[PDB]
């Protein structure tokens, strides 16, 4: 019965100048120390307005928040979202109980005292309680069914198709249902955690704090394996896209705690891209989208750096203190032998624009030189220090026949950028990657082919790709001019020989 | 089958016609 | 106004016409083709170079 | 600069508290790690299409796609045995599959 | 005082001294593991010759108490006898 384009066109007026909430340049002194022990407060009102002033100076990057001069704030925030996290898979409401919410309101004479319930009418137990509850697994509720792993892509649509919704409750408010105030409690805290550590203090800060590491292998559990308690659809995208750019910034110190963390990192980092319907399972993702993937191949370049935890959790997962024995066992089976590695090495030749750089010619490489050089990193990483025995199926192969032919867009792309510097600081390292990467992909053919046995026809078939195993002209060219440089020549001249016992050992 | 839309045989032939093209 | 997101049928319609899957492996064959077409592009951009 | 890991170490920088080869790294540490981990402060601060989505102007196109597809129900007197069913083909469909049909011999 | 110019002040202290952070964990770490408390009696005498300050206080302590740093509490101590 209204005109409501009219309506709509004053309401949003009305919702701008609406008070809903304090601005940047009136919130006065910000006190960190009344932040953190409201925080500890168990209200409801001193929480939400702590978050609130919170979300508000730690997203404004002119309001410094640093935990060199107060480190107990961080602890406040994970200690209240692992309380969060524990009350939400258990449907308990916080905040409001009907319970007392107070404890005990209140020597050689015990024994006495005792015979004084005698002659009227004529030692007490120890506790135990944790500072902090169960992770979130070892929990009855909690047993994996289904690896949620739904991607970017079917996750926009799905955001798309529940917003467009004529039935919709995206906006059913904070106060009219308890579950949707956790969820936009939970969100406020991922938001602050993702702006929090964008300083040079708080990333190292933030590395260790045990509270923080927990929290980060609670929700990743809880967003993976179980989001039916998240209400919407979009606080499930936005979780995974702060989870990203969190650890985006801390892993270069992180050392992972448990195996099953280190498992969800990979499940989360895969989850980010798309596959297709052996071969190469991850379809090549265009950057006019969203740089979010780029993210995820930091995260696995930071974290290959260790040889301890870091590396050797990989190895156990990507290959193979008493229950999550049977969690571990439980979710690799799950996941539908090594399609995780697969996965892992198909995603990360994922985000090496070869089509893209190599279909127009610099101004490509020199903006997505860091995500090459550290995506080429974390495979060399994963080709030579995790694949050297219980595989039954060639994967150094079914990556080199694919048949989209990464090494002749790796050959390609050396090419590109040897033509470039010669004809703006990473590419020395990207073409010795290239080039090793290539070779170390052909010898660990062969190699995998001598300890498998059964494809004896791979000689011609490594051979026959159509633009690998450059020419020896090109070498020629490369051995007289002196802009280049020693090693470049040199991985070069080593592929050349590769080359030549390819066709000795032919015949 | 959906047999309440394709009522007809003409449209199921049509449709089995469509399959037939995209296969080959 | 390039959305990424609306090029997916993802399953409330695939379910309803089975057809879909026909038309999405469809354009999953075209992404493949083009693709043959990149690697000759850069074929033919090589060997004119070699000659 | 690209300072170290030993500079990341807690022992050779701050903490909560109540020499010259430190200052001297924490100096390449804070002028490495400030110009690396900053936010970028102008735009593409879009980074998706799910983050610039905007519920208001959703909201009012479902409020105008439920109304006038609710007065396509009701309002409509046309009885049931009056509706005529649409074509499960276009004029160009029926063309091409004639076309085709007519070429899948060879 | 909260009407001024928007600054971020991480913890106003009181007095001169800043607020003392707890571990959390090595409270539950010691709270647990709580057999017995061995308290022991300290004595403190200075002079004004050989030191400088008096500080005739006498304190029990408990022995198994691995929670305070011994520095810490001294050092509270002497900003509570105002020197």
């Amino acid at each position: 019965g209204y005109d409501i384009n009219y309506i709509s066109k004053i309401g949003e007026k009305i919702d701008s100048n609406k008070p809903i909430f304090l601005f940047a340049p009136e919130l006065g002194a910000i006190n960190l120390h009344a932040l953190s022990m409201s925080l500890q407060s168990k209200n409801l009102g001193e929480i939400n307005t702590a978050l609130n002033t919170l979300l508000v100076t730690s997203a404004d990057s002119n309001l410094k928040i640093s935990l060199v001069k107060y480190p107990e704030l961080l602890d406040s925030l994970a200690i209240l979202g692992m309380n969060l996290l524990s009350n939400l898979s258990q449907n308990v409401v916080p905040y409001h109980r009907n319970t007392s919410d107070y404890y005990y309101e209140d020597q050689h004479d015990k024994m006495v005292d005792k015979i004084f319930e005698k002659v009227n009418n004529n030692s007490p137990a120890v506790k135990q309680w944790d500072l902090l509850p169960e992770p979130i697994r070892f929990l009855p509720n909690q047993f994996p069914l289904k690896i949620h792993r739904t991607p970017y892509l079917t996750s926009l649509k799905k955001i798309k198709d529940e917003i467009d919704d004529p039935f919709t409750k995206i906006n059913t408010r904070g106060a009219e249902d308890p579950k949707v105030l956790i969820n936009d409690q939970l969100s406020t805290i991922s938001m602050i955690l993702r702006n929090i550590s964008f300083s040079d203090n708080n990333s190292r800060i933030m590395s260790r704090n045990f509270y923080l590491k927990r929290f980060i292998s609670d929700l990743l559990w809880l967003v993976l394996i179980h989001p039916e308690n998240f209400t919407c659809n979009r606080k499930i995208l936005n979780f995974k896209k702060d989870l990203v750019i969190v650890l985006s910034n801390i892993s270069h110190l992180l050392e992972i705690a448990s195996s099953i963390d280190c498992l969800l990192i990979l499940i989360l980092v895969i989850s980010f891209g798309q596959p297709k319907l052996e071969s190469l399972t991850f379809n090549e993702f265009q950057l006019q989208w969203g740089k979010y993937q780029t993210f995820g191949v930091d995260i696995l370049a930071k974290l290959f750096s260790l040889e301890k935890p870091n590396l050797n959790y990989f190895k156990s997962i990507l290959l193979n203190n008493h229950k999550d024995k049977k969690l571990l066992r439980r979710l690799l089976n799950l996941y539908n032998r090594h399609n995780l590695l697969n996965d892992v090495v198909s995603f990360l030749f994922s985000a090496i624009p070869l089509q893209q750089v190599l279909s127009q010619p610099s101004l490509l490489i020199d903006q997505f030189s860091p995500v090459i050089s550290q995506s080429l990193t974390s495979i060399l990483v994963i080709v030579q220090k995790i694949l050297p025995f219980n595989f039954n199926k060639n994967l150094p192969f079914v990556w080199l026949s694919s048949e989209e032919n990464i090494g002749s867009g790796l050959l390609k792309l050396s090419e590109i950028i040897l033509n470039i510097n010669n004809s703006k600081v990473l590419l020395p390292s990207i073409n010795i990657s290239c080039v090793q990467l290539i070779k170390c992909l052909v010898e660990k053919s062969i190699c995998f082919e001598n300890c498998l046995n059964n494809d004896p026809e791979i000689l011609k078939k490594i051979a026959s790709i159509p633009n690998l195993f450059p020419t020896d002209l090109e070498i020629f060219q490369l051995f007289t001019n002196p802009s280049v440089d020693i090693q470049i020549i040199n991985q070069y001249q080593l592929l050349y020989n590769l080359k030549n016992d390819i066709l000795t050992n032919l015949e | 089958y959906r047999s309440h839309i394709f009522a007809t045989n003409e449209e199921r032939q049509m449709n089995f016609l469509t399959n037939e093209l995209i296969r080959l | 106004h390039s959305h990424p997101s609306d090029m997916v049928i993802p399953d409330h319609l695939a379910e309803l016409i089975p057809e879909l899957y026909s038309f999405q492996q469809l354009v999953d064959s075209e992404k493949r083709l083009d693709h043959f077409i990149h690697l000759r592009n850069l074929h033919m951009k090589r060997m004119v170079a070699q000659w | 600069n690209i300072p170290s890991l030993t500079s990341f170490a807690e022992e050779n920088n701050y903490q909560y508290g109540y020499t010259y080869a430190q200052q001297q790294l924490n100096k390449q540490r804070q002028d490495f790690e400030r110009v690396r981990l900053r936010p970028e402060q102008l735009s593409n601060i879009i980074h998706d299409e799910s983050d610039t989505i905007s519920f208001r102007s959703n909201l009012l196109k479902n409020f105008i796609s439920s109304n006038d597809a609710f007065n396509m129900l009701s309002l409509t007197t046309v009885p049931c045995d009056r509706i005529e069913k649409s074509r499960l083909f276009s004029e160009k469909t029926i063309r091409y599959l004639m076309q085709k049909q007519h070429e899948m011999k060879t | 005082i909260t009407n001024t110019t928007t600054r971020v002040i991480p913890q106003v202290e009181v007095g001169n001294r800043k607020h003392y952070l707890e571990d959390k964990l090595k409270v539950y770490k010691q709270a647990m593991n709580e057999t017995s408390e061995q308290l022991v009696p300290i004595r403190l005498e200075f002079d004004q010759d050989r030191d400088r300050f008096f500080l005739r206080d006498t304190l029990l302590w408990n022995k198994n108490d691995k929670l305070i740093k011994i520095e810490d509490f001294v050092d509270d101590m002497l900003r509570d006898y105002r020197f």
